[PDB]
């Protein structure tokens, strides 16, 4: 299947506790962008925000397989290989409330 | 709780040829409720404007529709002796413990032919010209075409990240014969062609 299927699939707090995994599947595609919507983002790619019923993001071990940054219709994006997995933690120390927290991904993908 | 989220082209690619009066693109909704779309042309740099107009820009699928999106040339200054790139891109936006939810962009190849440039690239493909220097693997393209390599193999080794190579443009990515195709106007692959060095 050359089109893009996206997946989020849910996972005081641990350092770096996992919260969602995010799985983008193509037949065709080689890499994708993703970054985090939010109201209060707090970087340039948008791979560590803050949720309103705390901070969340993507692991140090999903940050290592980027391919890239690159700078798209005026965003930066980081790229990843496709069929990847990719994991959203709580970033920072042990975070500490019984609430529902949206959390958004953007996905981009260009085919070859 | 997983949050699943698609949306469906009719093509990886779109091939505009100079003469015609436009071309079309299917975009259809794989999910049982509806999602709101937006469509926009980019430059080859995925960023800057192209002379190129979408329509519908915006609009709506219902559950499970199939929607044609015509693509027409609007002006611009576009080269008549090379084709010249640019991305038809789809955003798809799914209505509104964790609330997952997802928006995806899934852009195509919107290659410009002028009526001059004549045949296809697979026709010329067999013209790249291959250079190895030491870890350094250069594709020279000497041809009006973008070249939109697929299945790549050095010494029988795959060859990833090559990326596409432009008209009269060159490609160097960091032993043997190479063996390439390339994927079509139609999506596929082509036959394998084969370089000796």
């Amino acid at each position: 299947p050359q089109d893009l299927t996206v997946s989020l699939i849910p996972v005081k707090n641990a350092p770096s506790a996992k919260i969602a995994k995010l799985v983008v599947n193509s037949t065709t595609l080689k890499e994708f962008g993703v970054r985090g919507i939010s109201n209060n983002v707090v970087d340039s790619t948008g791979t560590a925000w803050r949720v309103a019923g705390i901070g969340v993001g993507l692991s140090s071990d999903s940050l290592r397989r980027s391919d890239s940054t690159e700078k798209w219709n005026g965003v930066n994006w980081m790229t990843f290989n496709s069929n990847d997995t990719l994991d959203i933690v709580l970033t920072g120390p042990a975070q500490n409330t019984a609430d529902t927290y949206p959390i958004t991904l953007d996905v981009v993908g260009y085919q070859p | 709780a997983t949050k699943l989220f698609s949306v469906k082209l009719g093509a990886t690619r779109v091939i505009y040829h100079a003469g015609t009066a436009g071309a079309t693109l299917s975009v259809s909704n794989p999910q049982n409720y509806p999602i709101l779309v937006q469509s926009s042309v980019k430059a080859a740099d995925k960023s800057s404007p192209a002379p190129f107009l979408v329509m519908p820009p915006l609009f709506r699928l219902e559950a499970n529709q199939q929607s044609q999106l015509r693509i027409v040339r609007t002006g611009g200054d576009m080269p008549t002796d090379r084709e010249t790139l640019q991305w038809v891109c789809i955003k798809a936006v799914p209505p509104e413990t964790l609330d997952l939810n997802l928006s995806i962009n899934a852009c195509d190849k919107l290659i410009f032919r002028p009526d001059a440039v004549k045949g296809t690239p697979e026709d010329v493909a067999g013209n790249l010209r291959w250079v190895e220097t030491g870890n350094k693997l250069k594709v020279e393209n000497p041809t009006p075409f973008y070249m939109n390599l697929a299945s790549v193999t050095v010494g029988g080794k795959p060859i990833t990240g090559l990326e596409y190579v432009p008209p009269f443009a060159d490609k160097t990515l960091n032993h043997g014969d190479i063996e390439w195709r390339v994927i079509t106007d139609f999506g596929g692959e082509s036959h394998p062609f084969h370089y000796v060095l």
